[PDB]
RNA sequence: AGUCAAGUAAUUAAGUGCAUGUGGUGGAUGCCUUGGCAGUCAGAGGCGAUGAAAGACGUGAUAGCCUGCGAAAAG
RNA sequence: GUGAGGGGAGUGAAAUAGAUCCUGAAACCGCAUGCAUACAAGCAGUGGGAGCACCUUCGUGGUGUGACUGCGUACCUUUUG
RNA sequence: GAACCCACUGUCGUUGAAAAGCCAGGGGAUGACUUGUGGAUAGGGGUGAAAGGCUAAUCAAGCCUGGUGAUAGCUGGUUCU
RNA sequence: UGAGAAGCAUGCUGGAGGUAUCAGAAGUGCGAAUGCUGACGUGAGUAACGACAAAACGGGUGAAAAACCCGUUCGCCGAAAGACCAAGGGUUCCAGUCCAACGUUAAUCGGGGCUGGGUGAGUCGACCCCUAAGGCGAGGCCGAAAGGCGUAGUCGAUGGGA
RNA sequence: GGGAAGCCUACCUCAAGAUAAGAUUUCCCUAGGACUUUAUGUCCUCUAAAGAGCCGUUCGAGACUAGGACGUUGAUAGGUU
């Protein structure tokens, strides 16, 4: 029973999980688009966007904060000096999925994860 | 009447085939060719070498239009199967087959 | 535990009869005029007007 | 003098096998299951040779007895009367009577009737 | 012509059974021998310190194996 | 896929004689046609029996299937059984 | 109390990862200690701080080849009309 | 067609042997022996896909990339899951090319197939000199034969010698 | 006639595969030919109705199924406030 419950499991322990969307985080503001599973696509919204919404405002203590949540100097920089600016009069959805077929090795289900306004 | 194709030596058992050989029997080419494009089985990709076989051959030899064509016959046979040893538990050994089957696709009209 | 005897062939295939498989949804794109699968990004990288990897 | 048992042998299961068609499972495939399925066969053939007499009076008798009712008489009473009347008329051309000519055996019935006054 | 009621036919095969036609795996049968088995009639009944029986390594088509041969090495 | 495999052309008396190569059976596994089958209980047959489908020397005929029905608890050994 | 040697309890495993194991605990750990290499003891024999224990996954008498096609008042099978 | 074991004629394949009547000899008739050999079914497309640690993305080749190559992040061992000798196995070592079979999946990859290369010693080790346990043993003692023991000797490292 | 925690009703749930397959309200489908074996006959031409399903966003529903809501005439899920 998981009445109302909120999360995935991907059969990963926490610290693989917290350190896999990190990574994933990590690649997609470094390349703008990536391609992964589904369910990976769809649970790396609820990480990736909390962190362009952060990266609006320009202070010490929130540049402090993404470091911490992303470890990455050059995408806490890139974040700040690109994506938040950009992003500052929309109101969410930064993100968009889009189911590109099967992977041959496993049959498992591809999407394409792309932001919304690059090149 | 009936343009023939034949895939021997497919390296997969006629059981895994049949299924998807069962989805293309009467359909025409065009509807057979876009349900094998877009289908995530093993034996698709050999069913749809050899309905594309049937009907480059019916379009060069017999000189018949590809639109009028439809899958007429088809089906899986059994052929030669390698045997090999598995080492199982406490000393026993067992008896593995590997299956292989052959497909047989006739297109007419 | 194990059979006490032989199961016919159509026990067999009465077993089997579950084991059909289904078609997909497949359509015609309004823009580049191919099938491709319902809701999915066509195999070139275009889907609902816009067009990824552009060239 | 070595003999090899091919081709009597084959004969043997193939006349066996042919003598078998139209049986279910592996009583029309397997030889070890068709030998016994036609010797049962052969029994039941033999057993329903006699079975069919009995049979078919039981059904003449059952149709005499609905003519002779329906002439407002009864089997028993019937026979009894034709055999009082020195008719000797089986009972199979009197089912086939009954059946079939309705003026016929109500003659007939009168006629035991009458005999039997 | 139409409604209402009662009675009563035909129509389905996800699958299966039987018969026939056409195929697959499989190597029984039929025909044949390049190999064995048992004898008759004639021989011989041994090889070796001048290095025997049995082996290792080498020698040409081109790389290997089988036969032949031994640095004079298919002579 | 410069693969395997197959379809044409050609050789061959013969190519379901194509190198997994004379003939090539049974168990076992597909396809097509014809009939029956989704309210009725058991060694799966046997004696009757309506209908349906193709044949005809057009029948009180042939070939398949066969609803409904009476009867019916496999084979061999060892045992009084 | 580590390396090393051993195997007291429990869980899992029992067509197992393994024809004797894994994990959590446990005992000895300067000695009657452990171990490498090379030798000796051969079957009614050897060895045994002694359990009928070990002697090539086999031990109240190892394995192979011959007598040998041992014997069986016992069990099974024994084919066309 | 006959009471039976069976006989006869013929449609299709097959491409070279078969054999009347009467006599003679049998390796002369299979459904069972937890019978022997080979092939194939049910279970069934079910179980299972093999300790201590974990993976994600971009690009390249390629018919096909979760497993290959390059790069960017994460994690594990570190008295070993690191670096070497002895024993043991002989080409598994390197380069080019291929995916029929092997890899508990695919594979462009490999300890897989094919082709061509690679091991350089006065100082390392072996060989050699010497010997322990032990083996063999000229003469010799003993024993039906085979043979057993053993002296002078000769071999035998796990040891000593630039 | 009286007569008990006993039986049938009464209370809660399931229930028309109850093949005896029930009832109610509403909604949808009203064209042109050929032939034969003139029959809810067989082949053609022309339209595919009311609805159901495939697919997607999902659930206080759920092993897979099934079931509930929604799909630009939208607050079904994520994000933002
Ligand atoms: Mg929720
Ligand atoms: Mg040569
Ligand atoms: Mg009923
Ligand atoms: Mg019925
Ligand atoms: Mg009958
Ligand atoms: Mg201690
Ligand atoms: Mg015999
Ligand atoms: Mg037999
Ligand atoms: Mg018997
Ligand atoms: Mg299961
Ligand atoms: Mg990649
Ligand atoms: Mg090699
Ligand atoms: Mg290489
Ligand atoms: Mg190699
Ligand atoms: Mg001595
Ligand atoms: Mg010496």
């Amino acid at each position: 029973m998981r009445h109302r419950n909120s999360g995935v499991k991907l059969g990963r322990t926490s610290s693989h999980r917290k350190a896999m969307f990190e990574n994933l985080a990590n690649s997609l503001f470094e390349h703008e688009l990536i391609k992964t599973t589904l369910p990976k696509a769809k649970e790396l919204r609820r990480v990736a966007e909390p962190l362009i919404t952060l990266a609006k405002n320009d202070t010490v203590a929130n540049r402090r904060l993404a470091f911490a949540r992303t470890r990455n100097a050059a995408t806490v920089g890139k974040l700040f000096t690109v994506l938040g600016p950009r992003y500052k009069e929309r109101n969410g959805g930064y993100l968009r999925v889009l189911k590109a077929g099967f992977r041959a090795g496993d049959a498992a289900p591809m999407a394409y994860v792309e932001l919304v306004d690059r090149e | 009447m009936e343009v023939t194709a034949k895939l021997r030596g497919a390296a997969i058992s006629a059981q895994k085939a049949r299924l998807v050989a069962d989805l293309i029997r009467g359909k025409s080419v065009a509807h057979a060719l876009n349900i094998l494009n877009f289908s995530n089985k093993k034996a698709a990709v050999l069913v749809k070498k050899a309905l594309e076989s049937a009907i480059a051959n019916a379009e060069h030899n017999n000189s018949l239009d590809v639109d009028d064509l439809k899958v007429s016959t088809i089906y899986v046979d059994e052929g030669m199967s390698l045997k090999r040893i598995m080492p199982r538990a406490k000393g026993r050994a067992d008896r593995i087959t590997k299956r292989t089957c052959h497909i047989t696709v006739k297109v007419g009209v | 535990a194990v059979q006490q005897n032989r199961k016919s062939r159509s026990r067999r295939d009465m077993r089997r009869s579950h084991d059909a498989l289904t078609e997909n949804a497949l359509t015609v794109d309004q823009a580049t005029g191919e099938t491709h699968r319902r809701h999915h990004v066509t195999k070139d990288g275009f889907y609902r007007g816009r067009q990824l990897f552009a060239k | 003098a070595r003999v090899k048992r091919g081709v009597v042998a084959h004969r043997r299961h193939k006349k066996i096998l042919a003598r078998a068609k139209g049986y279910y499972g592996a009583r029309s495939r397997v030889y070890r299951v068709a030998f016994q399925a036609v010797i049962k066969a052969g029994q039941y053939a033999y057993r329903d040779r006699r079975q069919k007499k009995r049979q078919f009076r039981a059904l003449w008798i059952a149709r005499i007895n609905a003519g002779a009712r329906q002439n407002g008489l009864s089997y028993s009473r019937m026979i009894d009367g034709l055999k009082k009347a020195q008719v000797i008329i089986d009972r199979r051309v009197l089912a086939d009577i009954a059946m079939h000519d309705a003026v016929a055996f109500a003659a007939l019935a009168e006629k035991a009737k009458g005999a039997l006054a």
